[PDB]
């Protein structure tokens, strides 16, 4: 009864598929981000320097 | 010539008045004639700034109108400074 079973289960009667997803590969990055440089300036106005 | 460098002996020779200090427009010293050096050089830093915000002052009031003679006067001393855009003559004079 044993081998009888084992003679039920066929190439014909039990196919048997290998499936897999694709799968894209794990990648570890940096980034720093730094915003412009920021400059001091001083500027002095008078009513002359203005005229001139 | 005799005519600048004469006059300028002439008023350093005069009786009360300590010494004749030419400015560059840059605050250097062309001509330093004083006693003590520490004064020389106190004045030939301090004052040429004293006059370039004296400048400022009438400046500001009239932009066509210029500095062509500064003096001060303190208790023991007075100041003069005649001031130039090439050179500035500066004094210290004695009250009587």
């Amino acid at each position: 009864e044993e081998a009888i079973k084992q003679t039920l289960r066929n190439k014909f009667n039990y196919n048997t598929r290998e499936c897999q997803t694709i799968n894209p590969s794990i990648r570890e990055r940096g980034v720093s981000t730094e915003p412009p440089p920021s400059d001091t300036i001083c500027g002095n106005i008078t009513q002359w320097e203005i005229f001139d | 010539m005799s005519e600048v460098e004469d006059t300028l002996n002439r008023i350093k020779t005069h009786k009360t008045v300590l010494g004749y200090l030419i400015v560059n427009s840059e605050g250097g010293v062309v001509r330093g004639a004083f006693k003590d050096e520490e004064e020389s050089k106190n004045i030939a830093n301090s004052i040429p700034l004293l006059t370039k915000k004296a400048r400022s002052v009438v400046r500001d009031l009239d932009p066509t109108n210029d500095l062509v003679f500064l003096r001060i006067q303190t208790k023991l001393n007075e100041i003069m400074v005649a001031p130039d855009d090439e050179f500035s003559l500066i004094v210290i004079q004695t009250k009587g």
